DNA sequence: ATATATATATATATATATATATATATATAT
DNA sequence: ATATATATATATATATATATATATATATAT
DNA sequence: TGCCGTTACAATGTAACAGTGG
DNA sequence: CCACTGTTACATTGTAACGGCA
């Protein structure tokens, strides 16, 4: 039982934190860069206006 | 995250990866998931295999008492349990013993 | 490729039919007889291709079927290949007694071993003595003989049930026994907090138990 | 009907074309149990070398949802095996970047031309400018 | 270096790459004993979830034909991988006919420039015309 | 693992029915042409298949096969 | 009340696999 | 020129697994 | 309609050239 | 020089969508 149990405990805790680190960084990369166009796009629309 | 750029975020996904192609093996469906998810094209892909992860270790719960679906939660119910199964242990051995 | 396990069964399926248990697990059940969780091997056997040997016995016309308890069994339909048979009214009256005393925590103190007597004594203390005897005997109105009939009956009763799985005798004595989980099935119409005659209906309609 | 068809030449297509997608994981079969299934495949891995049974196979195991998608892959195997005999026939693929592919798409759908059509009216002009000039 | 070299991503791609040409029947092993390919490609199989080995295994008994062709595949794939995220970045596949495809690549070598070069050429023109029409 | 041909012969659609009246007893004979040549064809695994249980399937000079209980 | 069928356990004999010890031929040191 | 060490073959016999037969208990049925 | 040619793509693989840095 | 990288111009195969035609 003891056997059993640190193993699905140990699987867990790994499976977990690699999914999150695996998903929220690419996340985070998509959010940033968008923010980052977003933000180059407004002055090249303002200087378009102009 | 947010500080870092893209670079060091796209380095550690590929470690993440890396760690996952080890824990993933063993499964079918969930490792061919996961070897869709890497399209960039489509990354919504990545979500969805992760969703896939939980909808796995939510059915890996043993009994009533873990049944605290969120994966995350039933840690530190089974990190009690292995601590009290050591008592149990020390236990059964003296009886063995005796 | 040919000659390839595949291309016919499936390999669990195949490794767990060309297992050693599976002869005399295949025997029991075909005869009737209930798996419990006393039965580790068998029982986990059974756990590890449960979805295989369904698959199997659902060629026979036959569910195999394991109950919330944990207890697989077979329950054959109506175009079963493996005949089909149904307990006595006896037979029932005895195993709802074994049920209740595998619930019942007065004789906690048996610690599960029982004897014939005393599940005679508490058959005749909750039912009712002479109209369940009128069963046995059509014309028996009390008569000690009658009584020793009747006592004879629920131990060949029991004999059978041992048969299915349903009680064990002990390694050494076949006058002293313990009840198995099995025995919940003999509650299956009252395991549900409805109208006892719409679970009757029910449980007819799944083929779980046919009226007299 | 433009191009003959020629069956010990077709059916080998379509025997590569199901392999190769047996190979990528399609189910090629209408078969749910893999038992059925494989039994399928192993006959047609076997059924090499074979057009008038490949056909059967087809019309006894064949998966409903790729008969419309191998009946176009033929087509266009055909096709181009029949175009590909001869230069002027013969068809040159190149990749264009995404701006410039959007612009050259644009004048096609608002032309009514193709991809060849827009292009050679287009190069026609510009040769037509190089005689005005000179 | 343009384009970040990820290991575990790149390694993935080799393994699959010579998985495929194997499978297609090429003899990607430097063997040509049967049974030493046999074991090397068995061996290759089971590196499957250990993409990192696979540098060791194409060290040990990769063909020497495939140098080549691996660093281009994998360069290209590289590439399109990178480019693919945005769309004017991507690259679109097309097809002409021969008529068509050898006046357009005659007119790029005369002007000395790339394909897409000479059609941007060309477009602008229309479009210069279009506009002085406009004006 | 499992006998190739013993896996073939177990999958076939008539071995239901064939099991159940062997295990009834019943004896099988020209007469029913399909079991028999079942029988004919698949005799070196079920033969087999049946001393797993500790019985032996007898193919009598008439022809007819039957099974016989063992001891054990 | 007693004949009969069934399940279980033990002894006994068969057959096979395998390790042990010895005999025989050759090799090599004296 | 001799005697000892090696490898080979062989029978021995040891143990296991199998299959058979008998006795037993005992549960049924007349 | 059902087939059949046809187009416009997509995905990947290669050869060849041009750059880049040690 | 030399190697490795980036890029272009194809090829190769497959697919979906139109539109023609019996």
């Amino acid at each position: 039982a003891i056997r059993v149990t640190q193993s699905d405990r140990d699987l867990f805790k790994h499976l977990i934190t690699e999914a999150t680190s695996y998903v929220s960084a690419d996340y985070m990369r998509h959010a940033n860069e968008r923010r980052t166009h977003l933000d180059e796009a407004l002055a090249l629309r303002g200087e378009l206006f102009g | 995250l947010a500080y870092m750029e893209g670079g060091a975020l796209r380095s550690m996904s590929d470690k993440a990866l890396g760690a996952l192609r080890l824990a993933v093996a063993d499964n079918e469906h969930l490792r061919d998931a996961l070897r869709l998810s890497e399209d960039p094209k489509r990354p919504e892909r990545k979500v969805q295999f992760f969703i896939a992860v939980y909808q796995h270790l939510r059915e890996r719960i043993r009994q009533d008492i873990i049944r605290t679906d969120d994966p995350v939660d039933a840690i530190e119910q089974m990190e009690i349990e292995l601590a009290r199964l050591t008592e149990e242990l020390t236990a059964r051995e003296q009886k063995l013993a005796i | 490729s040919s000659t390839h396990i595949e291309q016919f069964m499936p390999v669990k399926l195949a490794q767990a039919l060309a297992n050693s248990l599976f002869p005399e697990l295949d025997s029991q059940l075909r005869a009737g007889r209930h798996i419990g969780i006393d039965d580790l091997d068998n029982h986990a056997f059974l756990m590890d291709f449960q979805e295989q040997l369904e698959e199997f016995y659902a060629r026979y016309n036959v569910e195999l079927i394991r109950a919330p308890e944990g207890f697989f069994y077979l329950r054959p339909r109506s175009t079963t290949l493996i005949p089909r048979s149904v307990l006595s009214e006896l037979d029932m009256m005895v195993g709802k007694i074994l049920c209740y005393l595998y619930l019942s925590p007065e004789r906690l103190a048996n610690q599960g071993i029982f004897t014939s007597q005393e599940l005679y004594e508490e058959l005749i203390s909750l039912a009712d003595e002479g109209k369940l005897m009128k069963f046995v005997n059509q014309r028996s109105s009390g008569s000690d003989l009658d009584k020793q009939k009747l006592q004879e009956k629920v131990r060949t009763t029991l004999n059978r049930l041992r048969r299915l799985g349903m009680v064990y005798f002990l390694p050494n004595n076949n006058n002293k026994f313990t009840i198995t989980e099995a025995v919940f099935r003999f509650g299956a119409d009252v395991r549900s907090g409805d109208d006892p005659r719409e679970i009757q209906l029910r449980m007819i309609r799944d083929g779980e138990a046919m009226p007299v | 009907m433009k191009y003959q068809q020629l069956e010990n030449l077709e059916c080998g297509w379509k025997w590569a074309y199901l392999i190769r997608k047996h190979q990528e994981g399609e189910p090629i079969t209408k078969y749910i149990e893999n038992s059925a299934a494989h039994a399928a495949v192993d006959k047609l891995i076997k059924l090499e070398s074979e057009p008038v049974r490949v056909l059967e196979w087809i019309e006894q195991h064949m998966n409903p949802d790729l008969f419309n998608r191998m009946k176009q892959t033929i087509r266009a195997r055909r096709k181009r095996h029949f175009n590909a005999e001869h230069q002027h026939t013969r068809k040159k693929s190149i990749d264009l970047d995404f701006p410039v592919w959007h612009r050259l798409s644009a004048l096609s759908q608002r032309r009514g031309n193709t991809l060849s059509e827009t292009i050679v009216q287009l190069i026609e002009d510009a040769e037509r400018k190089e005689k005005y000039a000179n």
